[PDB]
């Protein structure tokens, strides 16, 4: 069972994409995944019939166009990302204002248009002498397994607009800096000003997990996902550089479209019992200094079907208005449960468990 | 509808309406799903006549509000 | 400026396509395709013998469409002589009639001529013509193109040759690179070998302007793939009445290897093919114009290209460019069939810089002290640690310049990056000339707070150098540097996924 259901609509500026991308198209209907195909200037788009949503996933492969056919909307897709709606994002250097402003929105900031990432140390040798497609290496490749796949990556081609993730936000996530070299500016036009984006403070792809366990991914190139890319090889044009024989895009692309429609790192919170020890049932009120066992079962999403959880970092607090006692919760018995005596002050104390962790979904529960 | 069936009134067409009701029992036929009734007529219908018989019934809940939810200035 | 092609037949994209026609027959239409689609191209079948006795075998004398197969298979390949009766001239002469299809009337034509029997040329028009007047779609105006270059000449094909200018116009235009009908490949690759083919028969040249047709090959070129035999055996017939034709050849041109680093070698050589990637070795190639692109003033003219094998070759030893983008005018002479034969390409020159005099110093931020400054060169590192804090400021001085010339280089990217060395944060500095063209650091620990956050500890410090135009781009750590903050008078979120520190309650002592 997905999370999120396969109704997925694909935007594309221009119908050649499909053919451009027939690899990452093909790879994603393998899965099960319904696809249908639409400009996205189309007036006939929409995304909410009488107040149900028509997809459950939006693919927005048109960096260039201006604005969006029929109802779509920057608050539209707002509203689609709060309903829980996972949405991807592809930019250029092209992007025009509505990408843009989606990024402002998500606290994802786009660069101004016909900016570009600029890399004079470790750009490709096939580079075109612009200096701007750059061999990222994958040690800036963010530590999460979940997201990017346990295995190892080759180095990946990008080619795109940088983005700053703001610091305000804390949800941002940082998959992809750029080289300490990188920076973001207009070519063409010297450095009188600070660059937008300086080291490895450029963003080449973030994601985003919002409170309602949304998650959307901004890449700032489209052309990381083409076949071009795909199958061609890399070798960095700096002298002493060695070739290899494919590129890591392939393997990253997929990894990264699992997590962002709920194919990874899905987890449910099941029943939690309380009661004293020695009792089956809780009782209406609990007395001063009286020993209580707790219980709480966990699940994670495998492959389509539900199994015991098995993280050992969740930890149980016992509040009232502060953390009068904080404790791990034991795995036993294919549940979490712990024994222990409570305070000697009386109150309207909760129980806590708030375990959320990098890159899977945030479980909060209170009794 | 069987379910949300609130009521079932029977009555011949004629002017004695008050005299016209018919007593209908549930019943259920052998073999055939749903609730059945079973009315009884004023006179025995002979071979080859007719009547005309007035059925009326009233069903509660079947009208589902579409959308769900509706702000102040949406319409139902 | 002229539009240059954007798409045609490569070196390897030639290849592909014979192979694409050198598949197993599996049907008089599959031979038909493959056979003539390889002589348009100018390949050959290995088992051409084999193949004139398959259509021998498969060719059915009571079927319009087996004797137009047959007829053009067999004239494709060499003297595939196949018997044919009387009965199936009669058969080809009643299927030309104005009950018949337009494509009925183009098979029975060319199978007529294929074969050689004896048409009435201007009957068959006649027909062709009463059919084509209800039949107006594209395929039938291209088969009626074909049947009219295998009719003879004193048929009046001049009603035929005016769809011509209609079909021109009903193409589908995507914006100044491509044209072509909505019918897609297939119909356009028919129609430039029916346009071509019937023209050169006919003798006049065609109507279509050079502009419109380096666009109309760019859309047959646009895609590379050919599923079906159909599209490969009509795109081997375009290729090839474009590569050799009496009216307008292509000329495609395009610079060989990289020209971005051209500076190691100073030679620059054009490719000069047609579109099977032929090389033009009967043309002649001059440069018009090289101008730099800063000023836009010329600075070479009218010296010409000297034939070096396949390639165009210009030496250019005697002009010394300087570090920037120039461009170059070429122009390409000789047959006037030639059709683009003007493009334009643009080369780039690249030099490398020098750091030189670099100071590194460090001033009391009161003056009282003259500023102690620490000689250094790159790459050998400062030897020593530097002291910045509330009473000592450091700073950096360095000249950049070509190290070929000596002039003064003004580097797009010159950034100064402190690198904490235990916590691995990383700060960027932009560093800008002066007047005098000679860069000025400076650091002062009480206003940079905000920049570093107050984090005092050592950073090592780096020198990043580089351009487009650069050759050697410097990363080099020049010297180490302490950096301490006024102490802070007084951090957990990022600690988001971690275990808090375990909690208990102190229950009160017994009495
Ligand atoms: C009327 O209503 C009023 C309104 O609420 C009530 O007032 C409230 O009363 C409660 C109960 O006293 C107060 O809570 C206690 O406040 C103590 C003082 O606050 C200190 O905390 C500051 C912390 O600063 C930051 O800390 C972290 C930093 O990351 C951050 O999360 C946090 O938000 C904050 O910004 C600290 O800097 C200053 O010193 C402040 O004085 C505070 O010390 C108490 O913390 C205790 O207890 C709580 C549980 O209540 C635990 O969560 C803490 O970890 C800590 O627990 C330790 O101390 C307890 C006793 O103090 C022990 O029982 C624990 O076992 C544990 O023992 C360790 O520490 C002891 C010393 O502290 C050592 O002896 C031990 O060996 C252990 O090391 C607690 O928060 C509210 O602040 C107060 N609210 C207000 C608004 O005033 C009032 O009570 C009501 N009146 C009546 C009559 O009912």
């Amino acid at each position: 069972v997905c999370a999120s259901g396969p109704r997925t609509l694909v935007l594309l500026d221009n119908l050649n994409v499909r053919e451009t991308h027939s690899l990452f198209f093909r790879s994603l209907k393998d899965r099960g995944f319904e696809l249908t195909f639409k400009t996205a200037d189309d007036p006939s788009l929409s995304l909410i019939k009488y107040g149900e949503f028509l997809y459950d996933n939006l693919i927005i492969f048109s960096p260039s166009v201006e604005d969006f056919g029929g109802n779509i909307n920057v608050e539209t897709i707002s509203a689609f990302i709060d309903g829980g709606g996972s949405v991807l994002v592809a930019a250029s250097s092209d992007i025009g204002d509505p990408l843009r402003e989606l990024g402002s929105e998500c606290g994802i900031e786009f660069d101004e248009e016909k900016t570009a990432v600029i890399d004079h140390h470790n750009y490709d040798i096939s580079d075109l002498g612009q200096h701007t497609l750059i061999v990222a290496d994958t040690e800036n490749l963010l530590k999460a397994p979940t997201i990017v796949g346990k295995s190892s990556l080759n180095p990946i081609l990008f080619r795109g607009v940088g983005m700053v993730a703001d610091p305000d936000n804390p949800l941002v996530l940082d998959i992809l800096t750029g080289s300490s070299t990188s920076y973001s500016f207009f070519p063409d036009k010297p450095i009188t000003q600070y660059p937008h984006a300086v080291g490895k403070n450029t963003l080449l792809i973030a994601g985003l997990q919002a409170r309602n366990n949304a998650r959307v991914i901004f890449s700032g190139s489209l052309d990381f996902f083409s076949d071009s890319f795909f199958n061609s090889a890399v070798q960095k044009a700096a002298p002493g550089s060695q070739r290899y024989s494919q590129t890591g895009n392939y393997e990253l692309a997929v990894a990264l479209s699992r997590w962002v429609f709920k194919e990874e790192g899905v987890l449910r919170v099941g029943p939690v019992s309380h009661h004293r020890v020695g009792e089956t049932a809780p009782p209406n009120a609990y007395t001063v200094t009286d020993l209580v066992e707790y219980s709480i079962v966990i699940q994670q999403l495998s492959n389509g079907k539900w199994v015991p959880f098995d993280g050992d970092d969740i930890q149980l607090e016992f509040v009232r208005i502060d953390p009068f006692v904080r404790t791990f919760l034991k795995k036993k018995g294919g549940k979490y449960s712990v024994q222990f005596k409570l305070p000697d002050v009386y109150g309207v104390f909760q129980f806590k468990v708030d375990y959320n962790r990098l890159g899977y979904t945030h479980l909060y529960s209170s009794t | 509808l069987e379910a949300r069936l609130a009521h079932l009134g029977v009555q011949v067409k004629g002017e004695d309406e008050e005299e016209n009701n018919l007593e209908v029992r549930e019943t259920k036929i052998k073999g055939k799903s749903g609730r059945f009734f079973t009315v009884k007529l004023p006179v025995a219908l002979d071979p080859g006549a007719k009547i005309s018989v007035i059925v009326e019934t009233v069903y509660t809940h079947v009208l589902h509000p579409y959308p769900t939810q509706i702000t102040q200035s949406e319409k139902q | 400026w002229a539009l240059t092609p954007t798409h045609y037949l490569t070196k390897h994209d030639v290849e592909r396509l014979k192979a694409s026609l050198d598949r197993p027959f599996t049907n008089l239409e599959s031979a038909f395709y493959s056979i003539v689609g390889l002589s348009s191209l100018g390949a050959q079948v290995p088992d051409a013998k084999k193949a004139c006795t398959y259509i021998r075998s498969n060719l059915d004398p009571s079927n319009v469409d087996s004797l137009f197969y047959a007829a053009q298979a067999s004239q494709a390949l060499s003297g595939c002589e196949i018997s044919i009766s009387n009965e199936t001239k009669d058969l080809l002469l009643a299927a030309v009639s104005e009950d018949s299809s337009v494509t009925q009337i183009y098979h029975a034509v060319a199978a007529l001529s294929g074969f050689g029997l004896p048409l009435a040329s201007q009957e068959a028009l006649s027909a062709l013509t009463a059919r084509l007047s209800k039949e107006e779609t594209v395929l039938a105006t291209v088969q009626a193109l074909q049947t009219a270059s295998h009719l003879s000449q004193q048929a009046d094909l001049r009603s035929i040759v005016e769809e011509i200018e209609d079909l021109v116009a009903r193409l589908d235009e995507l914006g100044g690179v491509y044209l072509q009908f909505e019918e897609g490949l297939e119909t356009t690759a028919l129609f430039v070998a029916a346009t071509y083919k019937l023209m050169d028969h006919v003798g006049t040249e065609p109507s279509i302007k050079e502009d419109q047709v380096i666009q109309l090959m760019n859309a047959i070129f646009s895609k590379k793939n050919f599923e079906s035999l159909s599209e490969a055996f009509s795109v081997a017939s375009a290729a090839a009445v474009l590569s050799h034709n009496r009216y307008h050849v292509p000329v495609v041109v395009v610079p060989e290897g990289s020209a971005s680093d051209t500076h190691e070698q100073a030679i620059l050589r054009l490719q000069v093919t047609n579109v099977l990637s032929q090389p033009l070795t009967q043309a002649t190639v001059k440069l018009e114009h090289a101008k730099s692109v800063a000023s836009r003033a010329t600075v070479l003219q009218k010296t010409s290209f000297t034939p070096v094998g396949d390639v165009f070759e210009l030496n250019f030893m005697n002009v010394k460019f300087s570090s920037g983008y120039y461009d170059f005018l070429v122009e390409v002479e000789g047959d006037n069939r030639y059709i683009a034969n003007t493009v334009e390409l643009r080369v780039k020159i690249s030099t490398e810089v020098g750091i030189t005099n670099v100071d590194l110093s460090t001033v009391d931020k009161d003056q009282s002290i003259a500023p102690k400054t620490t000689r250094v060169t790159y790459p050998a590192k400062a030897k020593g640690t530097f002291i910045a804090d509330s009473h000592q400021n450091f700073a950096l001085f360095f000249q950049l310049v070509d190290v070929n010339t000596g002039a003064e280089l003004t580097p797009h990217q010159t950034f100064v990056r402190l690198h904490n060395q235990k916590t691995g944060q990383e700060v960027v500095f932009v560093a800008e000339p002066d007047n005098k063209n000679v860069y000025k650091f400076e650091l002062d620990t009480s206003e940079r707070k905000i920049e570093f956050d107050s984090a005092s500890g050592t950073y090592t410090l780096y020198l990043i150098i580089g351009d487009a135009t650069l050759k050697n781009p410097i990363l080099w750590n020049v010297a180490d540097v302490v950096i301490k903050f006024p102490e802070e008078e007084a951090v957990l979120s990022q600690n988001l996924f971690t275990p808090k520190q375990e909690i208990q309650h102190l229950f009160r002592e017994p009495e």
